[PDB]
């Protein structure tokens, strides 16, 4: 229904690899941020 | 690490060299080899081994050691600065609780 | 996520004769879990310009063919922005990308070409090709952002 | 004879008269860590080969 | 954000740093992000914003009114700190706001 | 014979050693591909030796050396790379003694 | 191929690597007691005793006029004892509040007088309490970091070591870390090594105090001033940087 998503040439058509959304990416970012600091504090006195 | 240990040894030898002049009555029969051996008894064995890789077939004596001690080059570090300040603080032997 | 069309990098003239891409060894690889997580990190950093900044990770056990680093050196200059308004990557990662690009440009697995070095020891301080092309412009400079997008 | 004040007799008003050293302490909500061992963490680039 | 990063000065909003690998660059260059649907709660968010802002406003008002008690009555609040009324206000607030 | 086998450039990480070994006039800045590196590169001594061997009636030996030239070039490039990019340390000899 | 250095040098480098991780300083909440008090039958006068000399008199061996080596060893051991006792850092000290100001608790001061309170009279107890209420904490800056500054008691020889250690910490906070990191970057650029900087890039990096026991731009001259040391340097270079191949 959006004119931006209309494809008329197979140049922009390709396979699908993965998917993601907001509720997954937010918790992923929080996990990575906390994991980094926990690892750093564990590796050194 | 190697440079820091060498600097610590230099500072210790430089400060110990003046003891015989300071107290003639106690060190009347002392020789420089005595304080040389005394300093080498407290150094880490790794630095002594590294030096012995070269000193095992090249001969050195007191003059070489004194010339190396008098040279003005040190590697600054935590241990070196602390040792220098310790010697400066212990300059007065009344603070070491021994007197005549 | 959508992959590019497989026909972009190859044309089949007939049954037996097909053109070969330069990076065919890389295009056959399949990401693991950690590499996919890193890809998600890169896109997250792209979508928020100044609030997330990327950096390089070192893992001693991890092992790849050296071609990957020099290819990524070319890719990073086209993918990221270190311009005069905002940045996507730290100064250290910019230096690493410049060094990688230098190593890629000086690696000549074909007939060699003329190169003239400059007075300074900085990376990418040389002129290359029959027409002397100055490559000093690709070194990172955050005050003006010459080497990257912007 | 030792010229040091090892032992002295003091009134109770002189108990807190020895406070003359400037001490600096770091806040409890901050953190201190030693990163000397972090100076050896690196990786070696391998030259390309056949 | 950028001049502070160049000069190395103090930052109120420090950027978050994440680490990536070499091959991740190549994998990210050969992909594109194609949205398909809007977020599930895109049409509800402004009400959430308004509720959050209102609750923080009422907390600010309570803290501001409590901050003058020490100056008004010094003899009752001798051992007082700002963190005390901070905790006092936070103990009487909805859990969702504190969780955010 | 007529090359410049040592050179001085921008400051090094260790200030006591600044030299750059340049065996056969090969620059160590660039990586090499061992399959095809020394296809069209020569230096002075090799050309003089080839000319003398041709003038002396040893055709087979001259052709053998002309064929083995790229092997020689890649070997000396590897040696230059190892010397300049791996053996740089505080234990490396200072310049004022290397020249003497 | 599917089927090296002499072992003693390998053991030497292993020992040096082990020694690189030795820890010199300490992190404490309160300093050690420097002055203590002896109580008599009196209620107004006590004995102030400095514990430094009392602890110092029991270190080393007796001095005799015909063992110079023992004398030198005794002096070395005494100096090392002073250096070891004088190095510590303060962190998370106890604190109390009074009329909108911060006051150091009596236990963080370097004096011990808990056993003189029970013998005191009323006037002296009130005087002591009022005097203790006057130890105001001051907020200061050390390389744009907030710190507490107060006034306590300590012996002179250990205070000199503590002051020097604090100066060194301030210096390494100001410029030494940046110099070390920059030199490491230049060395890695020269020798084709990629050095990590992950430890300096977490989300708690604006409220961290960094301590380094060693500095990177090592002066090479001190290495080459050792008398007749060419062969040892050559052997060390071979054992450290020579690669292996076919």
């Amino acid at each position: 229904q959006r004119p931006e998503r209309i494809k008329t040439t197979p140049y922009l058509e390709g396979d699908v690899l993965s998917s993601d959304s907001g509720p997954l990416l937010s918790v992923f970012a929080l996990q990575e941020i906390m994991q980094k600091v926990r690892q750093v504090q564990a590796d050194y006195m | 690490v190697y440079a820091s240990e060498l600097s610590v040894m230099k500072v210790d030898m430089r400060h110990l060299s003046l003891m015989q002049r300071r107290f003639p009555d106690v060190l009347i029969q002392a020789r420089p080899s005595h304080f040389w051996k005394a300093v080498l008894n407290d150094s880490p064995e790794a630095v002594k081994a590294v030096m012995n890789l070269s000193h095992s077939h090249n001969f050195i004596n007191i003059r070489d050691m004194m010339r190396w001690v008098m040279l003005p080059s040190l590697q600054p570090s935590l241990k070196l600065a602390l040792e220098e300040e310790a010697w400066a603080a212990a300059n007065d032997f009344e603070d070491l609780m021994l007197t005549d | 996520y959508i992959a590019p069309n497989p026909r972009i990098s190859s044309i089949t003239l007939t049954q037996r004769i097909t053109t070969t891409g330069p990076f065919a060894i890389l295009t056959g690889s399949t990401p693991t879990a950690q590499q996919l997580n890193d890809v998600r990190k890169i896109y997250l950093a792209l979508m928020f310009p100044g609030q997330i900044i990327l950096d390089l990770k070192i893992d001693p056990g991890e092992r790849m063919d050296p071609a990957v680093r020099m290819v990524a050196g070319v890719v990073g200059h086209l993918l990221f922005t270190a311009g005069g308004r905002f940045t996507n990557l730290t100064q250290n990662m910019a230096r690493q990308l410049d060094i990688a690009l230098n190593d890629y440009l000086l690696y000549m697995y074909n007939t060699r070409v003329q190169v003239n070095y400059g007075p300074t020891g900085e990376p990418l301080d040389f002129q290359i090709g029959r027409n002397q092309y100055d490559c000093n412009v690709f070194r990172a400079d955050f005050a003006t952002g010459t080497g990257y997008n912007g | 004879f030792i010229n040091k004040r090892i032992v002295e007799r003091v009134r109770v008003g002189q108990i807190l008269a020895v406070l003359n050293r400037r001490f600096v302490a770091y806040k409890g909500k901050m953190r201190i860590m030693d990163i000397t061992q972090s100076l050896k963490m690196g990786t070696k680039l391998a030259a390309p080969t056949v | 954000l950028l001049p502070d990063l160049i000069a190395g000065a103090h930052q109120n909003a420090d950027p978050v740093v994440l680490d990536v690998s070499w091959i991740s660059l190549w994998f990210a260059f050969n992909r594109s992000f194609e949205p398909t649907h809007r977020n599930e709660m895109l049409e509800v968010a402004p009400l959430i914003e308004s509720v959050y802002a209102s609750e923080l406003s009422v907390m600010k008002v309570d803290m501001r009114h409590l901050s003058l008690m020490q100056r008004r009555f010094p003899d009752v609040l001798i051992q007082a700190r700002p963190s005390h009324f901070w905790k006092a206000v936070l103990n009487d607030s909805p859990e969702a706001v504190k969780a955010v | 014979w007529a090359t410049i086998d040592v050179e001085y450039r921008e400051p090094a990480p260790y200030v006591h050693a600044q030299r750059y070994i340049r065996y056969c006039g090969i620059d160590s800045r660039e990586l090499i591909n061992p399959t095809t590196y020394g296809i069209g590169m020569t230096y002075h001594c090799y050309n003089e030796m080839l000319r003398m061997l041709v003038a002396a009636g040893k055709d087979s030996e001259a052709a053998y050396f002309r064929s083995m030239l790229p092997f020689h070039m890649v070997r000396f490039a590897r040696i230059n790379q190892i010397i300049n990019e791996d053996l740089h340390s505080v234990f490396s000899l200072p310049d004022d003694m290397f020249n003497a | 191929t599917a089927t090296f250095t002499v072992p003693d040098v390998q053991k030497i480098l292993d020992d040096i690597k082990a020694l690189a991780a030795e820890q010199v300083y300490k992190i404490v909440k309160v300093p050690s007691i420097s002055f203590r008090h002896i109580v008599m039958q009196s209620r107004d006068r006590v004995l102030r005793v400095d514990t430094y000399y009392e602890e110092m008199s029991q270190v080393g061996d007796v001095i005799t006029e015909d063992e110079p080596e023992k004398f030198y060893s005794t002096i070395i051991k005494k100096v090392r004892f002073i250096r070891g006792k004088g190095s510590f850092i303060l962190h998370d000290i106890p604190t109390r509040d009074h009329r909108g100001m911060e006051v150091a608790e009596p236990e963080v001061l370097g004096v011990e007088f808990k056993n003189v309170l029970p013998v005191l009279t009323a006037e002296h107890r009130a005087m002591i309490q009022n005097a203790l209420d006057g130890s105001i904490i001051e907020n200061g800056n050390v390389a744009t970091r907030d710190v507490d500054v107060f006034i306590g008691a300590c012996s002179e020889p250990v205070y000199r070591i503590y002051n020097r250690l604090q100066g060194y910490i301030e210096a390494v906070q100001l410029q030494e870390l940046r110099n070390s990191i920059g030199w490491l970057e230049r060395l890695g650029h020269r020798k084709r090594i990629t050095y990590s900087q992950e430890v300096l890039t977490d989300f708690r990096r604006q409220d961290t105090i960094w301590v380094l026991a060693l500095q990177l731009p090592v002066n090479p001259q001190v290495v080459w001033d050792v008398p007749r040391s060419s062969i040892a340097n050559l052997i060390m270079n071979i054992a450290t940087c020579l690669p292996t191949g076919e």
